[PDB]
């Protein structure tokens, strides 16, 4: 791996569900890149099911020298109406940051995310009482856990 | 959409 | 030292600048106490003194069983009154859960706490401009940085 | 204010 | 892979610009190899373009016995007239430490590097008035940041 | 403890034997102190008699508020003529930076830093021959190994 | 002589 | 204590 | 204001590298001048540094008849010595036509200098291997663009 | 005229209302700049009143080598909130680009930009049934009259 | 030549692919003329060939006024069934206005057309990818570029 | 924001 | 029905003898049926034509509608059929062509002017220059290509 | 067919 | 000798 | 400032 | 026809 | 260095 | 071209 994240900074946390995500993402590289990097973020909308995923936006990076860069990724909010529930915003959820080079995935950052809505004491309620909540969505904010990043490698064939 | 990045060091 | 905390857990995060503080804390106990542990949490009004701390609220927890032990902890809001400037409750501010044990402090965990209000981006702002926000504290959200524990230890005479 | 602590194992 | 980089120590630093790079390269061989291991030096002219790269020196070592073993590895200087602009030499460089095994690339270790002028302060200075600097390149030092080696390993087929 | 020091960054390095050292030194502190920090830099002169050490200056720096600052330390270079022997600044020889709260030293980290000059190998000559060299102070330069500090740290009382 | 640190969190 | 980059 | 070129000839085209400028100049005076008109013609060294400048020669005129005058302008070459790099007389480069007077410049026109060496294919070249050839300096010659003057003009106080 | 626009080209053309600006501006300096140069794009709101002009983005340039080069400025498109009415985007607006040196205007380029709605026949209509027209902002395209700039100039002091 | 077109101003621009093309022609009659004129419009489908010529329509003006006189010629979109490939509406293409009087074309007037889709970038693309687009025609939008018609007389017997 | 300018010519 | 745009020339100043290389843009509204014919000729005797040398021909096609452009490398002069050797000295001209199905519809005259190692022409006249022993390989050109004198000429395209 | 309206 | 001219634009 | 084309 | 620098 | 500058007419 | 200098334990 010719490109290595240092670090992501998320530059507005806690934030409104509906506000735009931006993170600050740090990386070094030894040879000087032919091709952009994609980077992409995505709301995983169902923990069980791969279908209720929202790509909320894609970003190609370049063109790519060497040494440490760095570059502000802002991404638009969760949709809404392409949740299975409503309520499935609340509590944890995930998003996935990731890298591609040449349309090849290289590295997969996974951050929990942390969701709770105004005057909603979300601790005592169990999975049924959740749901019968009335999720006013201007209410609602998160704090991406950026302490705690899981992350995942990925061997492409770079500019070889 | 596509943005260069900022050198951070050098 | 015969109590060492391990894990303290922030229950409701993000939560309004209003919502009470609701901490799981765990921690060992080496040998068995006659008195009870005084845990307390502050407010940091201001960086620069310590006059416009806030002790938020106190809990006295015993008897202390040897072991491995967890109680929640829950502290009332801070006072916006209390503060030099209105808008102090935005950005970065800092919280100190401590612990004594007949009334001398022996450990002392300090917290960074995000603050942002709805509808205002502080990042693209200077601190100039950050003055003239018309806070209105309905609309503040923290963010405990519950990740990063500043730990600061005292040494104390235990039941000798 | 006081209360007891809920003990952990193992 | 057969063969690892235990440590590389640089012997003379700080140096002029135009001293000889001098390193003591210490390194593991596993099972025994018939040909020589092919070491090469890449003074790195652009971040933005490969096309800069001048291949300093290149030394073969071997026969490789096996086990824990040292040489000393003394390269030419970068050649001035080759740069982008005489004053590129300023500020952190980069140089490539790397290794074959018959032709093959399998280990390739780049080095920041500190490079000054007498006389001359490049910290109040912004890249404008850098690009402006009369560089006199007999007054010019330079300091190899070894303790920061950036290693990047490659998959090749040994003796198979 | 209660003040932290999380980085220093020398600034200007490599430089020459006579040029102010520049460092760029990030702390943190929990509680606001009542006094100054009092820093200090110490040139090494003799590595057997004390009596050679050159406090190259000090510095106060204060009021110290809660969080995460730095500040720039520029200290004088070592006067030539306080040494034992002219030769002595050749090869490696010490800094001391270090930090006293209301005149107790609280840390001391240390650093190796290695000293050449102009058209003179080192690494070949015997202590002997080093002596016999006609030291040119104005072509002698220091690379501080700012990546391998050695830390010390004392418990003092702070504002208890 | 001394100086005021600069802030770099908060 | 280590610098940053 | 009073003086202003009407015309710039170059009577040496192409020349080589090493011939004098030879430039026929003719311009306007409209009232008659107590001082005399300060001619200078400048090769410069560097695109991103004024510090290489080189100023070729200079030309006392006068005393100035009011109407359209002109004269011969012969300029030495410039010297090779005090480029960046030997390959920075190859391609195009600028010389600065200036008129003073009574020490305060008026009128600079600029020119782009076309130059080739005899052999070399620079169309076909990359600036990297640009510099790796061999310049042989009285095997280059020049073609000033002289149909395309860049003029500037300044405001003076003439015989006021 | 130290720095001359020889072409400004927009790359995007036509664009939805909402799709950034994208501006290849090419433009010639013959002195080594000691600043950069200031670009600014300004949608105008109300051609009446100014409190409705929006500074859409801003880009410094830099640094300034002697020559002819070239930049792409990338703006962020209008903020419908700003504008007085909703109706006010169609129809013929203005935008302006201009350069400052150290924070003074020295050229400014207008430019026409017309504004046509999918569906909508604006040619038949007068302002009446304009102001009618229920704006769907995501069907509102434009088109800059790029061949048509309007160049205003201004004196400044330079590096002089 | 009795008729000169003096001006042709497009009305609906921007506009969608498939929106009538509207023109408003100014013209200027010397002589009288006894027949009308006849005024075509072309799209030109193919670059390498006449044969993907679409006659959008065409429009007789008459009786022929001497002197100065203007009309609207309102001109059916291309059929987009008839373009070698769908995908060659992106990018320039050519529209060809002309004239003629009793079957003799007079003045022939090219423009180039600009087109656009709604969320393609077609800057970042080369000609493999454009041809690879899904083009949705009815997201395709057009910018005739009106201030840069290619004009090209023809010599004909007018009423002799 | 911040850019370097691209050379056209030279 | 063709225009050209512009002419370049990409290697100025050049030995005498270098090839000449013209980077030429033009623009066609119609995709004509047959080739451009191009055409580069030295004039050798400004006096008499019967020195002129057709250097080098390209055809160029087919032609698209649209803006093009293409490279011209045509050989040098033959210095053998001047008149005398010291003729390719000072301003000469060149002839850049193009015709269409064999009719010129285009010519545009370059001034070219030339200069040979150590050799200062300007202080000489005629006389002297004549007697000039001419080392070719010391002589070199630059054409004067910001001033191009265009001639236009009337032709049946594809009609 | 239309009729062009003078200027 | 032949050649396709290359296109500027579009 | 007119566009190359 | 001029050259385009 | 210094010279007197030829007059031009008509 | 070398050889290197073998090292241990």
């Amino acid at each position: 791996s010719i490109v290595n994240i240092l670090s992501v900074n998320v530059l507005n946390n806690p934030a409104k569900f509906s506000d735009p995500y931006k993170f600050e993402i740090t990386f070094e590289c030894l040879e000087p890149l032919k091709s952009d990097l994609e980077w992409k973020l995505t709301y995983v909308g169902s923990a069980t099911s791969q279908s209720y995923d929202q790509i909320l936006d894609t970003l190609l990076v370049g063109p790519i020298p060497i040494g440490i860069n760095k570059f502000v990724f802002e991404a638009d909010p969760p949709n809404i109406d392409l949740l299975p529930q409503l309520s499935d915003v609340l509590g944890v959820t995930v998003i996935l940051l990731s890298c591609a080079y040449e349309d090849n995935e290289f590295v997969r950052v996974g951050y929990y995310v942390n969701n709770e809505m105004e005057g909603l004491n979300l601790q005592e309620m169990d999975d049924a009482e959740i749901k019968k909540v009335k999720v006013d969505i201007s209410k609602v904010w998160r704090s991406i856990l950026a302490e705690k990043p899981r992350v995942t490698r990925f061997n492409i064939q770079w500019d070889n | 959409k596509r943005i260069a990045p900022t050198p951070v060091y050098p």
